[PDB]
């Protein structure tokens, strides 16, 4: 501990400069109680921990968003509706694990109208917090999206209040904002009802 | 004061600090130099000092 | 018992508690299964009930007080009674009573030829088949 | 913490058997009730042989019963139906019919009355 | 006020006479087969009228001898 | 739910980002909201004790204390996370001595330790590179009668010492709700009370997540304000009847208008004790 | 005079232009059905197919030539191509005869339909066997009903239907062999 | 977890031995019933796992009897304390040994 | 739960061909023939692979 | 080799795999690769791309072929 806080002390913002440190920190075998990263926990003003759980789900960058924190989350920083916007989508992802269990033995088909509810939208912001990145477009070929604050927290919002029910759950999947959402959806239901007679080929006997 | 990266999930559950400590934990391939990289790309050109 | 073995066991006990332990090892075998499926008793079948009914006489037969052991004689023809017929009668909770009522009703001419010849002669067995229905069970 | 999974595993090893005995308790009641839907069958032909069969008919007024389950461990068949019910409730009404809905079972009664308020009596 | 045979003019309808009808022969059995006669005849159901959508009165029955003779 | 009294050891337990600190605060600006409306001897004066934090919380802390106007009450003991393992492992006595000077005589203390868990870190080093053997978790053996021996200064004096008294927040972080780890459970068998915030109630918006059914106090309602005793009793067993019903109500499809009433009673129970940070009531 | 055709095909289409694709169309009774009433056939000659039936049971399904049903207007007897009749039956006995063999039913009450396709649908509550009714329970039973005088009419029809069974019960074990 | 549901004190039912429970020395009468009293709180143990699923409606009124009177015995089985009088605004209760066999 | 004569035609078959298996793979052992009487074989390897 | 796998693959990915039943692809890519002229394995190993003549000839020996049980 003192090791790495006389380490992590030295990186500071003084009042003649400033350093922004983006630090990556590995845990041990997927372990956050390992004494290293639960020691570095405590000299970090943001947290951002990346979940195998979630990169198993295809959710990319793989946040745990029930697990990650900062200090700047707090409304009189950042702003009310900002602040507001956050802890709605942490209570809906909240609520949404505590029905794991049940989800998983007694099946989607057996829970409350407000429990299909909440998991239909919790399951929409799951693949709404996922986005594609600029220098992942190499070994995926989807194109990066930077998403402006004020689009993040207004297409969350609108998510939360139940403004993009009938869409689907797989619109949300790998999208900048709240519009490219509804053109993706556009794009999946064109998708379902393309269809073509005789599959235009032209390929045989062509012209020399 | 605020850090805008132009990533949702950061930008909405735990934004970053202008001249703070920020640590990103995972283990073993879960995207924690993609997602250092991306954060390279998007906060050091739009920054205008040094970078280490 | 599901958990507790005896590997010499196998032709190591009583020969007379060896015709009927048989039994009694594979009737609760098949209620050890059934028995944390069927807590309940409101809808079940003829079959699995049949077999939670034998596996709970046997139970509550199995069970004994403190510091009153018996001779080896007098608990074969309980298990005897047991795993045959005799005492499908009683709930639960006159087992422990009823099988005191068969080891002080039944005449005691049998565990003198069965503690001397060991094991249970079809003579015997038709006199335990015999005697075991002149008690006075206390079922009521 | 060694003993949280300990217990869970009790938890869960307990619902394993619970479920399989539940699921036995239906198999059983299943095949009790076979029977008796296979002789209650004979009895609809001669209404629908003489009668005819007529769902798509301009009544004034028509009373929907959507026949549900009690308990609610079926698995998806009381939704399926009020899935049926918003499609023929919004089938026959045309024309401005009134329309009475009611439910044969609990959760009938629990589900009609989410997207049917008014018209169910 | 109404018109027709004894019991629409009784203000009973045809399932109720008919199903007085057939528990009266139910009634008349011998004992292997009206002892599982016992058993079609009774009748365990609850109902309650919904004028609003949350509420409303309730009616039970818990009949075994069958439908109720007397008018409801 | 769990009234601390003056001259009481009330553990504040959690796990990280949850909510001890904020609890720890607000009871040292609130003394300043009381101070200012008592007499000389009613008056509190916080000590808090930072042990292993960086040096940005501290001056977050200072920062936040100047600016509400606490300082004025409240003295900073802070051994860092850059300091040496013997300054941390003395920051909480020398933050104890620093509030006995307000017990003995005659004045309120409220000392804060915040994380204890990093005294008991710092400590193991401390030991270890002394040579002496290690012990679960590689602890030393006498790491109970560490917290112990600082535990048990926080006292409430007789009439004949001067009636002050001295009230202890000590500041227990767990990894993942296990308290049932070594130093846990040593300063959960130390102190009366305990305050444990829950990381699932922090994020279902019920903030500060006090977890209701473990978080106790031995001082009880002796040393409640009456008046809150008159109606926190009824809140205590009506929570009580909220949290067994529970683990039922995903299944709103089946009403019952008798559990149900006592579910929606204790939910408007449960979000009347919800509170925004650092402006107490 | 049929200004709506409706049916099961009918049904379909206006179905489908109000409800979701993903919902398949949902089954209707007739289709349940292989013998309907307009079609011609299924009597060829001498025995024609009689459905007895009950709620609880099926009683038959086979083929007779001749079944007399306990009609309201009395005692009737279908033949092989009766006249299509839609009959209330009073209660009383359904003999069923094959041949030389009879097995007579003694029901409880309800129609019996013979159809132009020349089969027969006997629709009871209760039919109980002859060799099953208590003989000597009858007597105590309409003993109690005629010597009950009710004051309200739903309970003088009720009672009306108890003698309407029962003196016809009485004389439905007396001369039988 | 038996303090959990308020019971005070939480003497665990099926946890608490005592060299004393033999018929031997505290007769017959009282070994039965606190034998009886331990075998309806293991019955209701086992039950409980039914309940917390189902919820009482699948016990055909031969074991919904016994959660009732187990729910009885848990909730009998709490006593004021004269030194919880200062916790709890009850006055405590000291039982005779007679009275809390024939009551049980 | 259902019954034996529940299922198909050829479930049947393979119910019969895996109940008559389960009995070819039995063989009796030329060491148990001093207390169960009956003689052991040794069978070839090609023999058991043309009977299955 | 690495062209008679990526023609595997293009004949199907491209549906020309289709109607085949499922045990039975194991034997039909291999009358895919063995039927199929050598000539577009050499010339895909060659150039290393499917060029715009490769793929109109590709899919036209791709129809030409004996896939097990049509
Ligand atoms: N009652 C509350 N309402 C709203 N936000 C709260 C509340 N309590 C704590 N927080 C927030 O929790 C965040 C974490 O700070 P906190 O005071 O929880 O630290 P801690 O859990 O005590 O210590 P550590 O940071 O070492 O885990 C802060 O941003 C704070 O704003
Ligand atoms: N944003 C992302 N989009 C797609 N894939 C990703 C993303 N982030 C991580 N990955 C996957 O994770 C793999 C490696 O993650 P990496 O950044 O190396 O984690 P670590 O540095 O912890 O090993 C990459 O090959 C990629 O497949
Ligand atoms: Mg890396
Ligand atoms: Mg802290």
């Amino acid at each position: 501990a003192t090791d790495l806080g006389g380490l992590q002390e030295r990186i500071t913002t003084t009042t003649k400069g400033s350093i922004t440190s983006v630090q990556a920190v590995y845990v041990p075998a997927d372990d956050l109680t390992d004494p290293a990263p639960a020691t570095t926990f405590a000299h970090l003003d943001a947290t951002t921990v990346l979940s195998r759980s979630i990169a198993e789900l295809g959710i990319y960058p793989a946040v745990d968003p029930l697990d990650s924190t900062s200090r700047m989350l707090n409304p009189n920083v950042i702003g009310a509706e900002h602040y507001n916007v956050a802890r709605g989508v942490q209570k809906v992802l909240q609520d949404y694990k505590n029905l794991q269990d049940i989800i998983a033995i007694l099946g989607m088909d057996e829970l409350s109208e407000e429990d299909k509810l909440t998991v239909a939208r919790a399951r929409k912001i799951q693949r709404f917090l996922s986005q594609p990145f600029q220098v992942a477009e190499v070994f995926t070929g989807t194109p990066g999206k930077y998403v402006d604050l004020a689009d993040t927290i207004s297409g969350f919002q609108g998510v939360l209040t139940g403004k993009y029910d009938d869409l689907p759950e797989m619109a949300f999947y790998m999208v900048g904002d709240i519009k490219e959402v509804k053109e993706k959806a556009d794009k999946m239901a064109k998708d379902i009802a393309s269809r073509k007679e005789a599959d235009n080929k032209k390929v045989s006997e062509e012209l020399k | 004061e605020i850090l805008v990266t132009g990533i949702k999930v950061v930008d909405l559950l735990a934004p970053y600090q202008r001249g703070g400590k920020i640590g990103l934990f995972g283990g073993a391939g879960v995207g924690k130099t993609v997602l250092i990289m991306e954060l390279i790309n998007n906060v050091a050109k739009a920054h205008g000092g040094f970078s280490v | 018992v599901g958990l507790s073995v005896s590997r010499v066991g196998s032709a190591a006990q009583f020969p007379g508690m060896k015709q009927v332990a048989g039994t009694l090892k594979l009737e609760l075998a098949q209620y050890r299964e059934v028995a944390a499926f069927a807590q309940f008793g409101s809808d079940l079948d003829a079959a699995t009930q049949y077999v939670l009914e034998r596996g709970a006489r046997l139970t509550e037969m199995l069970k004994q007080k403190q510091f009153a052991p018996i001779p080896i004689e007098r608990q074969t023809v309980a298990v005897y009674a047991a795993t045959k017929g005799f005492l499908d009668k009683v709930r639960v909770q006159d087992i422990v009573a009823a099988e005191e009522a068969v080891i002080s009703q039944v005449n005691p001419a049998v565990f003198k030829i069965l503690k001397a010849n060991g094991k249970i002669t079809p003579a015997l067995d038709a006199h335990l088949k015999a005697e075991l229905r002149k008690v006075k069970l206390p079922g009521a | 913490s060694n003993q949280a999974v300990k217990q869970r595993i009790r938890a869960i090893k307990n619902i394993g058997k619970i479920t399989k005995a539940m699921k036995m308790v239906a198999a059983s009641k299943m095949k009790n009730a076979q029977i008796a839907v296979e002789q209650s069958r004979g009895l609809v032909d001669p209404f629908v042989r003489l009668f005819g069969d007529f769902p798509a008919v301009n009544s004034n007024k028509s009373v929907v019963v959507a026949v549900t389950s009690d308990k609610g461990l079926c698995g998806g068949l009381n939704s399926n139906i009020t899935k049926y019910t918003r499609a023929t409730l919004a089938t026959t009404e045309s024309e401005g019919k009134d329309v009475v809905v009611v439910s044969i079972g609990d959760k009938g009664r629990s589900q009609l009355t989410r997207i049917e308020s008014q018209r169910y009596q | 006020a109404p018109s027709g045979p004894f019991y629409r003019v009784a203000g009973m309808s045809y399932l109720r006479y008919s199903n007085i009808c057939a528990d009266l022969l139910r009634n008349v059995l011998k004992e292997p087969f009206k002892a599982k006669a016992q058993a079609r005849q009774a009748i365990h159901f609850r109902q309650a009228p919904y004028v609003d959508g949350k509420a409303g009165a309730s009616k039970v029955y818990e009949l075994e001898n069958g439908i109720p003779k007397t008018a409801n | 739910l769990v009234p601390i009294g003056r001259g009481q050891r009330e553990l504040i337990i959690g796990d990280r980002q949850t909510g001890k600190t904020a609890v720890a605060i607000d009871a040292i600006i609130h003394q300043k909201n009381c101070n200012e409306q008592v007499p000389k001897a009613q008056r509190v004066y916080c000590v808090y004790v930072a042990v292993g934090q960086k040096r940005s919380t501290v001056a977050q802390l200072v920062k936040l204390f100047t600016q509400t106007g606490a300082m004025r009450y409240t003295i900073m003991v802070s051994a860092t996370a850059s300091d040496a393992a013997p300054l941390q492992f003395l920051a909480p006595y020398s933050g104890c001595a620093m509030a006995e000077y307000f017990r003995d005589t005659g004045k309120h203390g409220l000392i804060i330790y915040d994380d204890l868990s990093k005294q008991s870190v710092a400590y193991r080093q401390m030991s270890l590179l002394l040579r002496r053997p290690p012990g679960r978790e590689a602890f030393p053996g006498d790491v109970f009668y560490l917290h112990s021996r600082l535990l048990e200064r926080a006292a409430k004096l007789s009439k004949e010492l001067g009636g002050g008294s001295l009230t202890a927040f000590p500041v227990i972080e767990t990894q993942a709700g296990d308290v049932s780890a070594y130093i846990a459970t040593n300063v959960i068998s130390i102190t009366d009370g305990q305050i444990f915030l829950e990381t699932e109630l922090f994020y279902k918006g019920i903030r500060p997540a006090l977890n209701v059914g473990l978080s106790v106090s031995r001082v009880g309602s002796a040393a409640q304000f009456p008046g809150m005793k008159q109606v926190a009793g009824t809140l205590k067993l009506e929570l009580a009847q909220y949290r067994e019903v529970a683990a039922f109500a995903q299944f709103g499809s089946d009403l019952d208008a008798a559990t149900q009433y006592v579910l929606e009673r204790g939910a408007r129970l449960t979000e009347m004790l919800k509170q925004k940070q650092f402006a107490p009531i | 005079e049929a200004a709506a055709p409706a049916g099961p095909k009918e049904f379909t289409e206006v179905w489908n232009k109000k409800a979701p694709s993903t919902l398949i169309v949902p089954e209707f009774p007739s289709n349940y059905t292989a013998v309907k009433a307009v079609g011609e056939g299924q009597v060829h000659g001498d025995a024609f197919p009689v459905n007895f039936y009950t709620p609880h049971s099926i009683l038959s399904q086979a083929q007779k030539d001749t079944v007399v049903l306990p009609g309201v207007d009395g005692y009737f007897g279908v033949k092989a191509s009766h006249v299509p009749t839609i009959a209330q039956l009073k209660p009383g006995v359904v003999e069923l005869h094959s041949g030389a063999e009879s097995e007579k039913f003694f029901v409880s009450g309800g129609f019996a339909f013979v159809h132009p396709n020349g089969v027969t649908d006997i629709c009871v509550l209760e039919a109980a066997t002859l060799d099953q009714v208590d003989p000597a329970a009858v007597k105590s039973a309409l003993a109690a009903a005629s010597a009950a005088q009710p004051t309200d009419e739903f309970e003088q029809a009720a009672n009306r239907a108890a003698i309407e069974l029962y003196s016809a019960l009485e004389s439905a074990v007396e001369a039988k062999a």
